[PDB]
């Protein structure tokens, strides 16, 4: 086979000359080490490689071979529950084979356990004609995920022979009657991770996510296969809204993607989660979520690896029949690799140093999520939701990642220094904040809670929106010039932020909010408006409303703290209202 | 004929370098055939000697070197012009997406097209009716002009589209558009409100689509906008149908006229974009009007989202320089439930003079809307200072006209993006505002229009 | 077998190129032999082919290109440990500065050292007592935390610095930290005054400082935080030691990184700053931590001075990027004579969460911190309003905030340059730092630690 040799080592940018036969976007092996390599650009017999692993030490002479094969993955039984690498390995049996508690390279590593034992549970009879995307059978994975085996793009006829038993990743236990012959299949397939797995259709995302979090499900809600933007600046809370979001998150498996950022925040995660045990079911967050960890101080070229990897296995499950929630943290950190590249390919600016074509990037990243109709005779639905952190420079959103996001995404949550500053967790401004499936999510939640939440959403809204415009007001005259309906509005707007948007994620019962508990706890907030509202064209004054209601306002201020399992002691709230002030 | 080469030099990005060719022209299209038999087209972008530098539209992605060929089919990209794309669905190099028959073309037609002799051009009189009193009243549209909407991300630029498109119709005998669509790095949410759209109003089986999503290659977008303008002439002063080009997102075209510049390393202007920006986006645009002893016409309605919500920036400011108007949208009035949020002040329609007045419209159509524009310019001002200073700083004539332009938002311009006003219907709800006015202040309209209306 | 080049090609401002080599690796370091026995170090920038592309420390001035060698030592750039590096001073590439014995070194490390495994790491959750009750209670710090003081020039940081290095240890335990100081690109003054601390104290008996001056070579400066750092990972990882590691300035550590991109002529990216800062930053502050099943840590306490006080600046705004929270020191705060002007507002900790509750102070204390921080802030909006203008708005309600500011910031805050106070005082003067205010106004969930103590 031809083996072809380094003439060039910049960064982590290697050109190889004799690979007249080597292709773009292939893998190849680079130096004496064989570090994990990709080829980007190609000049004749000389290919342009962008290594994914240290470079350092590395000169010419030493020997390049291409794989023939382009960035994949390994899918299929044992892969949720693992951290990956930016290139899909295994972190802890790297841990264990290299014997080491650093990170070395050159060292070859299946992503998966070829040698362990499953049970593949066939439910499909022989003599019956398939295609991509068909389920031949499934293992159970986890005690809820099923792992569907289904038939690999390409694969095309009549299934033969197939028996349920014990095998491995690697034993033939299905055969096909294809017209180019006979084809054995096994429990794994190997996918590109640039090219996104193919579907009949995509659909529309108009099923809202329960992420848990007030300020998100009320007020600027996601839904299933759509797409949310978190920018911010540093310390605004930026991973710890995608932390709630990947374990509070009504979705049934989680792919976390630690994206050029802390190393102690993904063995936060790795640790943590197989403590977190889900009540209804029994089994650990862990037991629905595959991690991939690229740090800051790993190889930068592995950022974007890592953004590809997470993508896909995404894909694979949502093939499957699954809700799949994918983590990005965080995108600028992506971007920043793509920038680094550019200047060692002697490329052309660009926007603040990023190459030309970071929008088109991006833009075909988000387009890989999204609600569709997986390919198969059932026509089964999946979906993927992409939560994405951008880490703008000094808060500036005005920046290149931050706008090619905001042109493809429907969901923007803004976050701001001011309100971190005053401890005002999450910190989404919601005054500049938006989300444009508000209304299809709007008539949604009024169909299912059979309640006119949509328009309790626009009011409350209102109320913070006339807030501002009132502080406006009082910075320039005092606050004792306004009317008892303006200050019984800022009032209002006080519980809005306090009791209802303030959301404290280190809490043992306020870390999650059920949509029956929103509903509630917002329902109580807006009650004491408009009893208080009445009040006062009754004849009753301002101040003489607020000191008789000191009891019931501090029901309303903890009511963030009640217990799921007895929701009733909010609602009851709305009693005490009404008959505190009709005593006033 | 023509012959295959296997002699390619180099593959970098979206760019390939073919070497030993010959007969090889500027802006020929060519075909890549691959080894594993996938077909790839792009165009010449420089020849010289022995060499040919093209762009590849699918990207060169997976390609083997030593194992592809190239064709030069020796004629540059053509589109298959027919009466029979009406109702199909095409993509961004103008092939089937509907699952439909391949269309028998009458014709091949360069999609650069050619440039109409402005002593052959037939001036744009027609008013057409929109039905938006921002639009019809204050930057009116005319059949044959160019008149671009300039948006920002998260702004309804898309449901503003589809009520003109919906909505739009001459006063004259003829109430019938040609809609021809074309999406431009879009995504499948943006293009699904089109489609769905014009299905439900009948209008799918009347129009032409030419759909290049953010899924689908960035390079397709540069030639995208010339496949259907290509399509609205021929449709126009071939068939003589009346067109309604809808163009989005134009920003798109700019960043992929940027990639590839930029992969051949040419000399930026500003902020990055090609010195030949307002050249390239002009080729586009220009293509648009009326044409003596012809019925039929181009119009088009392009849209684009200013980035970082700055007109200054390159792409909005060379189109406001190219385009006869500009319908501009902003966040602050997208805030506060105007629908649709048009901002009149730097709006702009450079064709309304000849369009309207005694005959077209009514008598009073110009003289209202400098009028409403000037008051509704001097109470925003007034609101400014009722923000920054007290509301006590404000004299009584200051709150009068920051009142004036309050409602003039909430009644006017805020109609609704399902609400067909009639022109006449629009300058009576202008007169009706122009009574909170001082009369002795109205001093853009003449005595004569001032005692007949109120 | 030893590498040396006698013939260089080309020398273009400070960068070299050498030809006929083989065997020559990336970020190889190396030696040039001038012809007056000077002998300066290099580094291998890139390498194509026979050819290598390298930058001298001291520049290229005065160079022959016929009467040198250019020595290929075949290893990067490295730090010689052993056991009796403490209480010694060395270089900004780890040569000795104080004139003692001589060390022989057991081993040569690469400086930049090795990546952690993630899954091999261990979460930091052992408080430091640092004696700084607005650190302490309110930003907190543990053991294998990087958190950074953000400063200006003419505060004292050099101050907090030296206080933080005499005072913090580790709550119900014997060790005791181990100090590796880094002075980055200072001037000879600014070193002797840390030079003369260490000795008065006796902290140089217990510590490793590496001294890098302001005229020493642009790469010294660059190479001097990854010299400590080597230091720090093999006391820590290889002797078991808790390192606690303190550098200054990381300002002139990004003004070197600046200049030495420039040399290389890179393109600047925001600011003029490199487009690395983020990972040329991230590969010194990671270097923090535990791992599971090795004894020993690693605490870094980075500082610098923002540019005309700017947090938005590139070299504060990546730091905050990356570490573990940071203290900020404040002019407005420093001009009324605290010391240390900690401002707890801007001030963050992102690994409190473990630290507190369990070495201190099972809620007592733990608790009271998100008060502090939501009353602090209406207790400054209240202290603006009602200084510049009249009676504020309450005086149990809006005034009460005003008397819980001015002398919680002259005592609760103030502490000293040379005073160290226990957590227990700290949390004892902090439940009597509450005043005046009232038990209306503590808004907390208990009512337990409200009345055990005022
Ligand atoms: N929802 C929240 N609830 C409580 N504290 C929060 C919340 N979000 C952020 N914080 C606090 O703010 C800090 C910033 O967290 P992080 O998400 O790491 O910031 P970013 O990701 O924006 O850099 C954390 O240390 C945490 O203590
Ligand atoms: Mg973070």
């Amino acid at each position: 086979m031809q083996i072809g040799k380094i003439i060039k080592v910049s960064g982590p940018l290697v050109m190889a000359e004799n690979m007249s036969e080597a292709c773009i976007q292939d893998m190849c092996l680079v130096g004496d080490l064989g570090v994990i390599g990709e080829i980007i650009e190609m000049r004749q017999d000389v290919a342009s490689i962008q290594v994914y692993e240290e470079t350092s030490g590395i000169g010419p002479g030493e020997p390049v071979r291409s794989t023939g094969e382009a960035l994949s993955v390994e899918l299929g039984p044992g892969i949720i529950s693992q951290m990956f690498d930016g290139i899909q390995r295994p972190l802890d049996t790297f841990m264990e084979v290299t014997q080491s508690n650093f990170l070395g390279r050159g060292v070859q590593l299946p992503a998966l356990d070829h040698e362990k034992q499953w049970w593949f549970e066939a439910t499909i009879e022989e003599g019956t004609e398939v295609s991509a995307g068909d389920i031949i059978g499934y293992v159970d994975e986890t005690k809820i995920i099923q792992h569907k085996i289904m038939v690999p793009n390409g694969i095309k006829g009549t299934v033969q022979k197939i028996e349920s038993g014990s095998f491995t990743i690697d034993d033939p236990i299905c055969v096909i009657e294809t017209e180019q012959g006979l084809k054995e299949l096994t429990m794994m397939q190997k996918w590109p991770v640039r090219r996104g797995r193919p579907i009949k259709q995509k659909l529309n995302p108009d099923v809202p996510m329960i992420t848990g979090q007030r300020v998100i499900d009320t007020f600027f809600p996601v839904t299933k296969g759509g797409a949310a933007a978190v920018p911010g600046p540093f310390g605004a809370g930026k991973t710890v809204v995608q932390h709630q979001i990947a374990k509070w998150s009504d979705v049934d498996l989680v792919v976390y993607v630690g994206c050029g950022e802390r190393g102690n925040e993904m063995t936060d995660v790795v640790n943590e989660f197989p403590e977190l045990i889900d009540p209804n079911t029994g089994e650990s967050l862990m037991e629905r979520t595959v991690l991939i960890a690229n740090t800051s101080n790993m190889p930068v070229a592995a950022r974007e690896a890592s953004i590809y990897t997470g993508i896909t296995i995404a894909e694979y499950f949502r093939d499957m029949g699954y809700d799949v929630a994918i983590m990005a943290d965080s995108t600028s950190r992506w971007a920043e690799a793509l920038r680094e590249m550019s200047g060692r390919l002697e490329e052309m600016p660009g926007d603040e140093g990023y190459p030309a074509y970071l929008g088109s990037r991006l833009a075909e990243y988000y387009e890989r999520s999204g609600r569709v109709i997986a390919l198969g005779s059932d026509q089964r639905e999946g979906s993927i939701t992409a939560i994405s952190a951008v880490s703008p420079s000094g808060g500036d959103i005005s920046e290149p990642v931050t706008q090619n996001t905001l042109r493809v995404v429907k969901v923007f949550w803004g976050l701001d220094s001011s309100l971190a500053q005053k401890r005002h967790f999450p910190s989404i401004n919601w005054i500049q904040s938006y989300s444009l499936y508000s209304t299809e999510v709007g008539r949604y939640m009024d169909q299912i809670l059979q309640q006119d939440w949509s328009d309790m959403v626009t009011e409350g809204m209102r109320i913070l929106q006339e807030e501002e415009q009132l502080n406006e007001i009082v910075r320039l005259v005092g606050i004792d010039s306004l009317s008892d309906n303006d200050r019984l509005t800022l009032e209002v707007a006080k519980s809005i932020r306090e009791d209802y948007l303030q959301q404290n994620a280190f809490d043992d019962v306020d870390t999650f909010t059920s949509r029956e508990k929103q509903f509630n706890m917002l329902k109580v907030i807006l009650t004491f408006g408009k009893e208080a509202r009445k009040a006062l064209s009754l004849g009753a004054y301002f101040n003489e409303i607020m000191e008789g209601t000191v009891a019931v306002r501090e029901r309303i201020s903890r009511s963030k703290y009640i217990p799921e399992e007895e929701l009733a002691k909010i609602s009851s709230i709305n009693e005490e209202i009404k008959e505190t002030i009709q005593l006033i | 004929m023509i012959k295959e080469y296997r002699t390619i030099k180099e593959v970098v990005g979206p760019l390939m370098a073919v070497e030993k060719v010959s007969g090889v022209k500027y802006e020929e299209l060519i075909e890549v055939r691959m080894q594993n038999g996938e077909i790839r087209r792009g165009q010449v972008l420089e020849v010289q000697e022995d060499k040919a530098m093209v762009q590849i539209f699918e990207g060169t992605s997976g390609i083997c070197l030593k194992n592809s060929s190239v064709r030069f089919l020796g004629h540059p990209l053509q589109l298959g012009v027919s009466e029979d794309m009406i109702g199909r669905v095409f993509d961004g190099l103008g092939r089937p997406k509907d699952n439909g028959p391949e269309i028998l073309p009458e014709k091949y037609l360069d999609i650069n097209g050619e440039v109409i002799n402005p002593i052959a051009r037939d001036y744009p009189d027609e008013f057409i009716q929109t039905g938006i009193s921002a639009i019809d009243h204050l930057n009116t549209l005319v059949r044959g002009q160019k008149l671009p909407v300039f948006s920002g991300s998260g702004l309804p630029h898309k449901e503003l589209a589809a009520q003109i498109a919906r909505q739009a119709t001459v006063l004259d005998s003829s109430d019938d558009f040609a809609v021809v669509f074309a999406a431009i790095g879009i995504t499948f949410e943006e293009a699904e409100f089109f489609m769905e759209d014009f299905r439900q109003t009948g209008a799918i089986d009347r129009s032409v689509m030419f759909m290049n999503l953010a899924n689908d290659p960035a390079i397709e977008r540069i030639a995208t906008p010339r496949m259907a303008l290509t399509a609205a002439e021929y449709l126009a002063y071939e068939k003589g149908m009346h067109v309604l080009v809808i163009m989005t997102d134009m920003t798109n075209y700019a960043e992929a006229l940027r990639e590839i510049s930029a992969a051949r390393r040419e000399v930026p202007g500003r902020r990055g974009y090609p010195g030949y920006l307002y050249t390239n986006l002009a080729t586009l645009f220009e293509r648009a009007g009326r044409i003596r002893g012809l019925k039929g016409s181009v119009t088009q309605i392009p849209i684009l989202t200013m980035p970082e919500d700055d007109k200054t920036h390159p792409i909005p400011d060379l189109t406001g320089y190219i385009t006869e108007g500009q319908i501009i949208l902003t966040r602050e009035l997208y805030k506060s439930g105007i629908q649709p949020p048009i901002d009149v002040l730097p709006s702009l329609s450079r064709l309304k003079d000849k369009g309207t007045g005694a005959g077209k419209t009514r008598e009073d159509h110009a003289a209202t809307m400098n009028q409403l524009f000037a008051a509704y310019a001097q109470g925003k001002q007034a609101k400014e200072l009722a923000v920054v200073l007290g509301e006590s700083a404000l004299s009584d004539i200051d709150k009068i006209y920051a009142k004036f332009a309050e409602r003039f938002e909430n009644e006017y311009v805020n109609q609704g993006f399902y609400t067909n006003r009639t022109i006449t219907e629009t300058l009576d709800l202008g007169w009706e505002l122009l009574a909170m006015l001082p009369r002795t202040e109205l001093k853009r309209i003449k005595d004569d229009l001032l005692d007949k209306y109120l």
